DNA sequence: GAGCGTACAGCTGTACGCT
DNA sequence: GAGCGTACAGCTGTACGCT
């Protein structure tokens, strides 16, 4: 779709950054090390593969580019050993929305992808201010991608049994386990 | 390290309640959502009141894109549209010029070819908000102010209603008529322990801009006891071989689509007598869907039942409430708006008090000045700088830092012979109007009597007939 | 009624074509603007986005030229803006913008409403003196608005920057340049209205592209600049390293201009993977941030390199030609120029804005002495003017009566009455005397630039070399010869 | 696409051409659903005269317009299977709304010539000054230029033949040449 | 060749709640 | 069911001249 893949084939060493568009996508091009480091600019909110249906969830585009890119399969049929990358970062947006995103791409990591997960090739980006669709290559670079100077944070599984729970109350189709959790939890100070 | 569980539970809390507090949900005090207000707001700064001309859309979208909403345009723009149809919006707030869509779901012109400025009744929207009435917040970024609710010298909220898809909850709430609203709202005023019944007096339901009917009172009474309900609105029919004709469909209701659904019923054989359907809606002759019959009421009765010609309006009063979601009942849907009326005019007049209070000083500055000019100019005349004068005059005079200032800013115009009597003239005018807003902030009851007046002016300005009948049966 | 069809197409074409050229594709002769840059050039000056200040949303820019000049799509505004900022398009770039404004690889830039965008510093000097009656302004396309019809432009635009467009029955084709080249080329010509294209060729060597690389020869230059029509061969920059073991590899580290890098890749990738030039083992394109532009091909042993690079300049746009076509708005119509005709319709432009803006001076400094003189009559005899405005019993009276008393105009009469009481203060005449003073000298030197139009001449100069001190730079385009 | 009308009449049908749907929105709103359909295109259409036959069937626009008047093409076209007897172009007040009015006219002469002919084809006449026909509410782009009883449009009269054949091959053709030189020929600046 | 660069024009996924 | 209404995201077709 338009993956900028990076050089190397070694995938002990690269790691793909998916990032929520061309907006943000041109900027990462620009200031990645083109050797280690792929990007896949997503079309934006992806879809919820806890709400949706396995036909859909398959005939999905950025779902199937994901797939594609990390070359691993889906489910039992996925495979460890033939990940193209050793570290597929998520690096959302800033912004509400971001975190959003964030969320159904977790979800679709852990429901599709989970060994991915156990093995802790799955990282979040933290972009230092406002979306980093604004930012300069050099800025961004600096700041995000580069492993002088970058932090970021491995994601990790500790309680399977919660995390189904967590992915289930959040993300499923039923509302109202999701509203209790917002009434439990939300402080609006 | 990072738990994913507590990734999720953060992340996903985050978007849910900004998505709650500051995009889905209006306000109960001005019923609007953030970008509804960032729109009004953005055609306040740029003065573009109904004396003035239309602005261009573009023009519009792109200053509020730039200072308040960093959002999409799309977002923006299809928000402002809906705002200018009289199709969606029971009183209009936004002035459109060009293709601004239909009631067959044809979006609006792209917005290099639309102008758009602020209705009549949108100013009573933004009244007094340049009298610290309402508190200002800093904008995304921090280079702009813009205002956390508007003044809404109107009950918006109830008037216009609001739809809005949020994160564990929703928002539905239908338009009402104004003058029964205001009628309601001065009832409250006057019986705080009203009960819904008798709000029903005043408020008798909803009224949609597209009109029709609704079927019995049932409906309107749990949705306005419970903040939830549905409400049966039906399209206006009459029948004259015979055929049917609609003029009056329900709210939110595409006409060409429930048109398709009656071709689509007849076409499946679901129902029978139909013969022939047409659309003979014309903008000169208003809306009129003509159903021929085999050789009625029979057909129209099944009609009702299995298409959209009689459609539920599901009520679910969700708004926010002290920056919190709260589902509401009438009554608590006027007093949030009548206790936020009360708290605009009162800061008003603090406002107001404080600004007169600052110009009776000043004026009595300029009296003394103007009383003894010749030693005014003297004092000024045998001073070396401003601050000398300045410190020469307060000494001498007995003035304040401010009304010193005042007097070495005044203009040789104002040495003239008129300009005596037309200081005094302002300053016993002031006078009185600092005693008017003394009074009001004194007494609760000549506060309240204030926002009665206000509101009654507006009612007889901008009420107008009930378009929706609710039969009884 | 009733219209002929061939009257119609005729009419109808017409009516495009003509706005094609005059009012869209083709830049002006004196600021070397199409109608949609001069339009954000000056959106951006009527906003108060200057450089010193802070960048702002690349939507309320464009919102605002679309509302108040530019009745077009916002894609065409737009995307117009961001070449101006992008320094692979622009040899001198005319906006200043922050986020993501394309690379070179051809990925557009970010959508208006992440990117924020300003002037640099040299578009100050498209907009010097702009609202000093330099340039005549006109009506916009809804009449609500004033627009400027060409910028002062305090440097050669036109060829600093170049220009392409498609036209009409035409199109135009101009090669950046290099500004410190120009503006001594245009101090040469003033200083020699007879002076030959070859003579100014000694000062402006050729085209200078802002993605450097190299031209082949003069010729092609020489031909472009005597007829305003010629081609000029532009190479990459491009150096054989050997590698060991016999092995080489060439790198290149410099582009044509114009040329999308990733799709000149692919065309070698695509020759290679063709098997239509053979001795490529490997195609990397190292292009960082650091490094710059940098595309490496390795080279087979037995292969020589020396041979695929020549192969590789004829077969891909590793060597491009720029044909160039040089047409102009000359007086509101399309004309094919040549160098030294360009150059002196630019100083014409330049010895009008400067004599109009000289002529501007003159008259605010004529006014404002004029009212100056009335207030030190007032503060000399401030008593008697006390007594004057007291003993009226309008504002009216009062203006008739300083009128009549001390001989004074009606623009002196009104500035008096509307003076403040802290002017009589001790320090305040000293400065209205010093105002005076200064002022009287700043008329003459005015009255002594429109006295003599060697003395007008050698100002444009001067404001020309002190552009060419703080703007101009090196050539970054090798031409070989 | 298209918004049809009611009365399936060729000879008081009236079909019309519009630049899209910010057009299109106004025009449905204005009409006489009776007997006024409403064509959204897209922008500026194929030039045939420069197009190869190809890319001219396959064109989207071009196919709509041919399905719309339900005619065919060159030998195959049937002005008796017309489904209008008024075919109005009704482009936009600006520069762009006359080069699209040439591109269609192109495409009547080169395609449908006989609709022409038969005086099917004319030429709407919106007010001028107006940015785009969206700009114009529905009412007064019904009253000002869709209305039978108001409205003021140019029936596009072929009178000659052979002069015709060089107008369209010189402004349309492929030829730059043939162009500059009318434009050099006729253009007034002031 | 094909794309340079100002012009014209428009569509389809995705989330989320309710009913 | 599917769509109501604020959010996220992006692409393709046309004209035109030139070498
Ligand atoms: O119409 C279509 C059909 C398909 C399609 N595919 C990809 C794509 O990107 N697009 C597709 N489209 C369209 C375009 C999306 N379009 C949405 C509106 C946006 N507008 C930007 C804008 C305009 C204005 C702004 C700010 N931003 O404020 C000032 C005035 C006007 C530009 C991109
Ligand atoms: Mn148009
Ligand atoms: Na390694």
């Amino acid at each position: 779709g338009k993956l900028a893949d990076c050089s190397s084939k070694s995938p002990e060493e690269c790691e793909i950054f998916l990032v929520e568009g061309d907006s943000a996508g041109g900027s990462t091009k620009s200031g990645r090390d083109s050797r280690t480091q792929a990007i896949l600019p997503l079309r934006g909110k992806i879809l919820n593969v806890e709400k949706a249906r396995l036909d859909r969830i398959l005939n999905n585009n950025e779902i199937r580019q994901m797939i594609t890119a990390f070359g691993t399969g889906i489910g039992g049929d996925f495979d460890l050993a033939k990940a193209r990358y050793h570290k597929i970062v998520i690096m959302t947006d800033a912004d509400v929305d971001g975190a959003h995103i964030r969320t159904l791409l977790l979800t679709f990591f852990y429901r599709f992808m989970r060994p991915l997960i156990e093995a802790g090739y799955v990282y979040i980006a933290q972009p230092p201010y406002k979306g980093l669709g604004e930012m300069n290559a050099d800025q961004l670079w600096e700041t995000t991608m580069n492993p002088e100077h970058r932090a970021l944070l491995q994601v990790k599984l500790e309680d399977a049994i919660e995390a189904d729970q967590t992915f289930e109350m959040l993300m499923g189709d039923v509302v109202e386990n999701r509203r209790q959790f917002i009434e439990d939890n939300a402080v609006y100070a | 390290e990072r738990n994913i569980t507590s990734e999720m539970r953060e992340s996903f809390l985050d978007y849910a309640m900004s998505v709650i507090v500051a995009r889905a949900l209006p306000d109960v005090r001005d019923g609007l959502k953030p970008v509804h207000r960032r729109i009004l707001y953005g055609l306040n700064e740029q003065g573009m009141t109904p004396d003035k001309s239309y602005k261009k859309s573009a023009r519009i979208v792109g200053d509020v894109m730039g200072k308040y909403h960093p959002h999409g345009d799309s977002s923006i723009y299809e928000a402002m549209v809906r705002m200018a149809q009289d199709f969606s919006y029971r009183y209009p707030l936004v002035d459109g010029q060009g293709n601004f869509g239909s009631m067959d779901g044809d979006g609006a012109a792209a917005m290099r070819y639309t102008e758009a400025r602020m209705t009549k009744i949108t100013l009573e929207l933004l009244r007094d908000i340049n009298k610290d009435t309402i508190d200002f917040i800093d904008n995304y970024d921090g280079n702009e102010r813009e205002p956390s609710v508007l003044p809404a010298r109107f009950p918006n909220l109830l008037a216009n209603g609001a739809s809005g898809i949020a994160v564990g909850m929703a928002t539905n709430i239908p338009p009402h008529n104004l003058t029964e609203l205001i009628n309601g709202v001065l009832s409250l005023s006057k019986n705080p322990d009203i009960s819904i019944a008798e709000l029903m007096e005043d408020i008798e339901g909803p009224d949609f801009p597209t009109a029709g009917l609704i079927l019995g009172k049932s409906g309107i009474r749990r949705a306005y006891e419970t903040g939830r309900g549905s409400i049966q609105m039906r399209s206006r029919a009459v029948i004259e071989r015979q055929r049917i004709v609609v003029t009056e469909i329900p709210f939110q209701v595409n006409k060409a689509r429930m048109i398709e659904k009656i071709a689509e019923l007849v076409r499946d054989k679901k129902i029978d007598g139909i013969t022939d359907l047409r659309d003979e809606t014309s903008l000169r002759t208003g809306v009129r869907v003509v159903i021929d019959v085999r050789k009625a009421s029979v057909i129209l009765n099944n009609l009702y039942k299995q298409t959209p010609l009689q459609t539920s309006f599901g009520v679910n009063m969700i708004a926010l409430v002290n920056g919190r979601p709260k589902l509401i009942n009438l009554k608590e849907a006027l007093v949030h708006y009548l206790e936020h009326q009360k708290t605009v005019v009162r800061r008003r007049t603090q406002y107001n008090l404080r600004k007169a209070k600052d110009r009776a000083h000043i004026l009595e500055g300029l009296r003394i000045a103007l009383d003894h000019i010749d030693e005014i100019i003297s004092t000024i005349r045998e001073s070396d700088t401003d601050k000398v004068a300045m410190e020469s005059l307060q000494q001498r005079f007995k003035l304040s830092e401010k009304q010193a200032q005042a007097i070495l800013d005044m203009r040789l115009r104002r040495l003239t012979g008129l300009e005596r009597d037309k200081i005094e003239a302002e300053y016993n005018e002031l006078l009185n109007y600092i005693s008017e807003l003394e009074t009001i902030l004194a007494d609760e009851e000549v506060l309240l009597q204030l926002v009665r007046d206000e509101l009654t002016e507006i009612r007889d300005r901008f009420g107008d007939d009930r378009r929706t009948e609710i039969q009884l049966g």
